[PDB]
């Protein structure tokens, strides 16, 4: 049995590793329902993503035997609840594989486990940014944000501050995530890979496998600093939502003709700009106060945030 | 001895598919007495008409003989009386009556069997002398449905030629023109009637039977194919995936035959996708499983089978209507236009005996789909739901 | 009953249709253009039924049941030299005397007067071939002349001479407002006509037929005439289950008869995703949810405030039942229809043509749906708000040969009279069915 | 997730040769277009689809489109690829515009021809599904390519929505005669000005340069300018090419570089280590991120001066440790400087080094480029642009190439040249407020 092979199909579902392309693809398809879905997935009704990963999976190669165990399940308690269950609604979806005949005596349960957290965190983090990235070619593509002459107030309030938060926001989200990946992941598949050379004892190899995904759970960016990243997530997913309404908001308010109309609309408008802004900053500097307080992360993720 | 217990079996399983037609045999049955290919079920409906009604006994069986005969002639499935390679099949079916009571209960009792012989008839469970006779509940339960349609059909078109008929009145007697708008109307409620009654057939024929049939041919079927996925995989109903067998190591060359079915595997399939038919919420009967539900307090079949009859007595009194109004047309044609119209009076009768038997129909209707809704298991509740 | 079909092609455009649906047909069945069995013999077995459509001798040469109708000896010939065999050149007919359109309706009523006296009879020979007949068919276009004139009257000449038996229709609707000095009356004579013989009535627009080509070819935007091919389509769909004998529908009265409540309301508007031509890897419910979709559709002519009476729905491939299931849960969600009625909508899963240049198709289903739907007359209003304001005028009212019915200026006027309180009458009745007290005729008596 | 590139002019297709080659032997493919590798059964480790077309044969077609007037230039590659490029991708006029001429002749025939050139590029897009954006390759000095690429590109923007744009724009170094094309040339930047969503500019001074320093004996190296320019697009387009965690698309990487689209003129750099000696000054990814600052390595020669910085992506290809990009970033960040009113955006984005060209592997050998926003990019338009404030009014020698969709009517050619430097100042002006602290 190739070991290695196999070790490397199960990375390249559950930690990204070399794959990056299937979640663009994954995300950029189901996006538009997985956006509003999660507010009442109670009464499932989720056939639709069910089958088309029925449908999609039947394309994939069959000399692979580990994405033909892939399965689309859901539940209900969400993920830092689901953390509750490991030290005591956005996107609680799942993966499992039930892993195959009794020499999955090396591959336990609760490293399962643990591989599902694992990517259920990195959907989160990949939906934001794919929400970003959308609202980034919405920004400069769409001739209705381009400037024509209209009034040094709009630009001054509506769309300079809209473009400077959102770059804001997007220089966050990615350094966040360059974070994780760069001095998070590749440290265990690093050494897995070099335990595959010279091989002595069964029983190590596991431990080394085992110790490598719990030093990736026990970081506090999943656990102590979580909430945090949570708020900051409801920020920027209704700051983005109230974006993708501006594409065709902001079509009246040119030369309805100024007409006693639209002027408490500009005035809500900067108002709305205005203080999801200064929320924005309130948490950045919040965030920056726990950094602060208490793993190259340090002098790493603040660099972009830290207030000239 | 694994070496010979693998070339027996193997064996086997070849002889029966090649010698004495298995897996011809079971689609047989499927087509012939679980009553789908519908098309044999109206041809032979449409050329014993004159003998399932006739209100006698001691009835010429050679008739019934010509009669399937020309059955299976006219299907499709004369694709299979016309080959030699598998003529015997067709060979094996007869009808039936018992004779309980005098009158027409031959349509109350009309069935169709299929006696085997060895070797099948020790493989396949069929009507055995000391069995249930399963096959037989499930083709008489289906046989209430044929009649229905069979009935239903003949009258709608003899209703939508009067009509037609009653069309070229306009320059007479408005009166007759009310007709019109009542048979109009009235056909509408025949119509509520019957759609009804094929909902809940394609229900059976669609969610009870076609489903255990297909897992029944999966089953037997999967030892046919080769490896067309090196994984031997199952797929389940909550999604569950599983891997049996041994994940055998890729042709390692380290230093220097799969799973068919015997007999008893053979007899045990088809007699769980029976009764698994049987153990059904729409079959049961007689057991300490047979659950009733809220405001009714009674069997699912039972209602059911209630209904379907008063289904009958509709088509009956739906027929006398049509008649009556057949022979005021013959009479209005004609010379006398002076003429006597207690017809009339029949007429309305018979509406009201309609209307009153149409107003119950919805009420135990009503009754049914609250219990359905009752019973809260979701085929059940989407069964219910669906016929609103 | 149930039982052998005989078809019926009107017009040119008629004909053409028809040689593209039997084009399709024979092409479902794996059967040699020139009518000779395009199978090896070595399997003995089929599992589909040809004999309703076709007839067999001593050589296994497949003879079509068919009748081609025109004047003009043009298309039936195309269409004969098209196929060198696949026809029985004894079942065509064509006339001599002037040609014209519009209103030679009423020559082409004389047509009938003059001819039917045999013709009918060919038809009555070719009746002859067989045992169970169950019904008829027809193929038109409502504007042309010709074919509106010999549809009519073979339509009121064998609704009275085979009792009990079945005549469906197939007509198509123009979209050009500018024939209609002529155009709009021939459509109303028509109608008259499809209210007092057609058992059921199946209503296209060619507007949307045009639409959905330019929108789904590949190609760019051509003509109508490789457009045709999309009604065919259709037809496939209908009569699929009697093709492919499978649990239920094995007849086609017992289709419209889950189609069509009482005899006054026939008229029925298709729909299906043309996910076929002569990919999209849609599932079923994909394809049920897009069959709810407005931009799909062969009459695309009405608002959103619409009333079904009656749906009929399909589906060809092998399909996972729990997802009709959720389907019809959806389906029933959204839709509106008159609280007088406790039936639904219908769904037959019928069989994939196994003959046919397959691959795997690994669950991907081509759906199709009928309606009865209460906004059919939207499609008529064009030609409803039209020829009236020609009648004050009278343009082109010459154009009646005097045949026996064209003597008096106040026949065609008479003629006309009856034909809009017919129509105006179809539309009084689909309104009134709207209201929930329809049935009090017969529900409020003493 | 397919993207169409477009090649045009001589120096558009030298180019394109360049660069399909270097692509080509990074994915195992050889001068015919069939796979390297000793079995076909194995799966592999990319994804080849974004740039190249797949056939049963295992054939590979490369997505790229190439314009031309003579077609003797653009024959040549053919006559090296055999049977690779599809001949029916190219375009050749007859009897057009004058050798050199003016890019007014070339839009003229570009606004004759674009109806079938449209066509083309639509049937190239209904070949697949997941179509991302196109790529425009050419200079501005040319004048057939030029206008060329500027009708195009206008038809692309307005017919197509929804698709993202780069283009990459070639820079003749100070010298005598191109005071005819940098005339040219402001007209050129009009279209990109307006038109462009994210760009990078190449200029040959600095070219000349590297090649002075890297290769020996050098004679005429316009070859070897090709040579760098390809080894820039290949390395941005890695991370695409051979997916790893992040960065799967393209506008995902631009996200990061362009706030509002009056900033999205770009500047590379790149570690000595090439692509084409070459086994020195390559010591470690520290050096890389340290050497990457030095103005000697940038591809537009600039000067040194406290340079204020918008948006700072490198990229490093290889074996990469944690430690050294960290102390790295540790006194970047406090070297480097940006405007106040903004934050710090530095961005690393490791990738992989092709496995299947058989590299000569080291444990801690490492490549490096970047991307760059600056201020001192319009210094490449001033060294053109104060030539033209000099000359225009004489026009002796100017009109005479005839510079205008209308010929002889110098009214509206003025007009149009006087709207085109405008709005070059309007440029100039933005980046200058950009700089001005003016919104602290
Ligand atoms: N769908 C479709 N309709 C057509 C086509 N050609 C003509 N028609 C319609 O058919 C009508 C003409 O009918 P016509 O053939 O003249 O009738 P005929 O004179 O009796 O044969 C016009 O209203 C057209 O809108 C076609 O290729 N496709
Ligand atoms: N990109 C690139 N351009 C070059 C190189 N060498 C010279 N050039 C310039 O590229 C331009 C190409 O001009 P082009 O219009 O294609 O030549 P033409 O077709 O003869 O008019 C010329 O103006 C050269 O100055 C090189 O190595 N690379």
């Amino acid at each position: 049995y190739d070991l290695i092979n196999v070790l490397k199909h199960l990375q390249q579902i559950f930690l990204g590793y070399q794959s990056g392309h299937n979640v663009l693809k994954f995300l950029t398809k189901n996006m538009g329902e997985l956006t509003k879905h999660y507010r009442n997935d109670n009464n499932a009704n989720y056939d639709k993503l069910l089958q088309n990963f029925e449908l999609e999976r039947q394309s994939e190669n069959p000399n692979n035997l580990m994405r033909q165990l892939l399965m689309i399940q859901f539940d209900t308690e969400t993920l830092p609840q689901v953390l509750s269950h490991y030290l005591q609604a956005i996107y609680h979806l799942k993966f499992d594989i039930n892993i195959p005949y009794p020499l999955n005596i090396i591959i336990s349960r609760t490293c399962m486990i643990k591989y599902q957290i694992i990517l259920r965190y990195q959907l989160v983090l990949q939906y934001h940014s794919r929400l970003l990235d959308e609202t980034w070619m919405d920004l400069n593509k769409t001739p209705s944000w381009k400037y024509r002459g209209y009034s040094h107030t709009v630009k001054r309030r509506i769309v300079r501050a809209t473009r400077v938060l959102h770059a804001k926001m997007n220089h966050f989200i990615k350094t966040i995530m360059e974070y994780f990946n760069q001095n998070v992941i590749d440290k265990e598949v690093y050494s897995l890979e070099k335990c595959y050379r010279n091989p002595t004892l069964a029983v190590a190899i596991q431990n080394e496998l085992e110790g490598g995904l719990t030093n990736i759970m026990t970081n506090r960016c999943l656990s102590d600093l979580i909430p945090l990243q949570l708020q900051i997530f409801d920020i920027v997913y209704k700051f983005c939502k109230f974006i993708k309404s501006m594409r065709a908001k902001l079509c009246q308010l040119d030369p309805g003709y100024q007409e006693d109309a639209a002027l408490e609309l500009i005035q809500k408008l900067i108002e709305y700009i205005s203080n999801a802004s200064s929320i924005f900053r309130k948490c950045l500097i919040n965030f920056t106060q726990e950094l602060s307080t208490e793993a190259a992360g340090i002098e790493r993720v603040l660099y972009s945030i830290v207030p000239p | 001895i694994n070496d010979q217990y693998s070339e027996i079996v193997n064996h086997t399983n070849q002889i029966l598919n090649q010698k004495f037609h298995y897996r011809d045999v079971v689609f047989a049955l499927k087509n012939i007495l679980l009553m789908g290919k519908s098309d044999f079920m109206d041809a032979l409906i449409e050329k014993a008409n004159d003998i399932l009604a006739t209100p006698s006994d001691s009835l010429p069986n050679y008739k019934l003989t010509r009669v399937l005969q020309e059955a299976v002639q006219l299907s499709s499935l004369r694709h299979l009386m016309n080959s030699p390679r598998n003529s015997s099949v067709i060979n094996g079916l007869d009808a039936r009556v018992l004779d309980l009571g005098h009158g027409s209960v031959g349509w109350d009792v009309f069935t169709l069997d299929y006696i085997l012989y060895p070797p099948l008839s020790l493989v396949l469970n069929v009507n055995r002398p000391f069995g249930r006779k399963e096959y037989l509940r499930i083709f008489n339960f289906l046989w209430r449905f044929k009649k229905n349609n069979y009935f239903y059909q003949k009258e709608m078109l003899k209703s939508n030629d009067i009509i037609r008929s009653f069309k070229k009145i306009r320059g007479y007697n408005p009166l007759i023109r009310d007709i019109i708008n009542k048979l109009s109307r009235i056909s509408i409620l025949r119509t509520q009637f019957q759609q009804f009654n094929s909902k809940m057939e394609s229900y059976y024929l669609n969610c009870i039977i076609e489903e255990n049939f297909k897992e029944m041919t999966r089953k037997l079927q999967r030892t046919e194919n080769k490896s067309q996925n090196q994984f031997d995989l199952i797929r389940l109903n909550n999604g569950t995936i599983e891997l049996n067998g041994i994940l055998t190591p890729k042709a390692e060359v380290l230093t220097k035959i799969e799973k068919t079915l015997n007999i008893d595997e053979l007899e045990s399939v088809h007699n769980t996708f029976l009764t698994n038919i049987l153990s059904h919420k729409l079959f049961a009967t007689n057991t300490s499983e047979i659950s009733v539900g809220d405001y009714s307090g009674q069997p699912y079949p039972t209602s059911l089978v209630l209904l379907l009859n008063s289904v009958y007595e509709f088509v009956k009194v739906y027929c006398n209507l049509n008649d009556i109004g057949y022979e005021i047309f013959i009479k209005m044609n004609l010379n006398d236009h002076e003429a006597s119209n207690g017809l009339l009076g029949k007429f309305n009768t018979n509406l009201k005996e309609i209307v009153s038997q149409y107003k119950n129909f919805k009420d135990r209707l009503y009754i049914f789909r609250a219990d359905l809704k009752n019973d809260g298991d979701e085929e059940l509740f989407l069964l219910s739901k669906s016929l609103r | 009953m149930g039982g052998e079909i005989i078809t019926l092609q009107a017009g040119q455009c008629g004909n053409h249709v028809g040689k593209f649906l039997w084009s399709q047909l024979a092409k479902e069945h794996a059967i040699g253009t020139d009518g000779l069995s395009q199978l090896p013999d070595s399997s003995t077995e089929r599992d589909d039924d040809t004999k309703p459509f076709f007839r067999e001798n001593s050589r296994n040469k497949f003879t079509p049941r068919a009748i081609m109708m025109d004047s003009e000896p043009s298309v039936i010939a195309d269409v004969e030299n098209t196929f060198r065999g696949f026809f029985d050149p004894r079942n065509t007919w064509v006339a001599s005397d002037g040609a014209s359109a519009g209103n030679s309706w009423a020559n082409g009523y004389d047509i009938g007067t003059r001819n039917q006296d045999d013709i009918l009879n060919k038809i009555d020979k070719e009746i002859d071939s067989t045992d169970n007949f169950e019904g008829f068919q027809l193929l038109h276009s409502v504007a042309g002349g010709t074919g509106s004139g010999l549809g009519s009257n073979l339509l009121e000449a064998l609704c009275d001479r085979y009792p009990k038996k079945i005549l469906t229709t197939y007509s198509v609707f123009p979209a050009r407002s500018s024939e209609v000095v002529v155009q709009s009356y021939n459509t109303i004579l028509a109608l008259r006509r499809l209210i007092e013989d057609s058992d059921a009535t199946v209503v296209f627009d060619n507007a949307s037929l045009l639409n959905i080509s330019g929108k789904v070819f590949r190609n760019p935007n051509i003509d109508l005439q490789h457009t045709n091919q999309l009604i065919s389509t259709i037809i496939s769909s209908v009569t699929n289950s009697i093709r492919f004998p499978s649990y239920m529908y094995s007849s086609m009265s017992s289709i419209y008869s889950t189609l069509i409540p009482s005899p006054e309301l026939h008229f029925l508007s298709p729909s299906f995703t043309p996910f076929t031509s002569d990919h999209k890897g849609h599932s079923s419910y994909d394809v049920m949810l897009d069959l709810l979709d407005p931009s799909n559709s062969l009459v695309s002519t009405a608002m959103n405030n619409p009333t079904y009476f009656n749906v009929y729905n399909t589906i060809i491939g092998n399909v996972e039942p729990r997802q009709i299931s959720r389907a019809m849960t959806k389906l029933q969600q959204r839709i509106k229809f008159p609280s007088w009625s406790s039936s639904a909508m219908h769904v037959n899963i019928g069989r994939r043509s196994p003959y046919l240049p397959l691959q795997p198709n690994e669950n991907e289903v081509s759906g199709m749906m009928l309606s009865n739907m209460s906004t059919v007359v939207n499609v008529f209003e064009n030609a409803c708000n039209t020829f009236d304001k020609v009648f004050a005028k009278g343009a082109f009212l010459n154009n009646y040969n005097v045949g026996d019915l064209f003597q008096s200026m106040q026949n065609v006027q008479d003629e006309f009279a009856e034909s809009r309180e017919v129509v105006q009458s179809l539309m009084e009745d689909y309104v009134a069915a709207e209201q929930d007290s329809y049935l009090d005729d017969v529900l409020v008596d003493d």
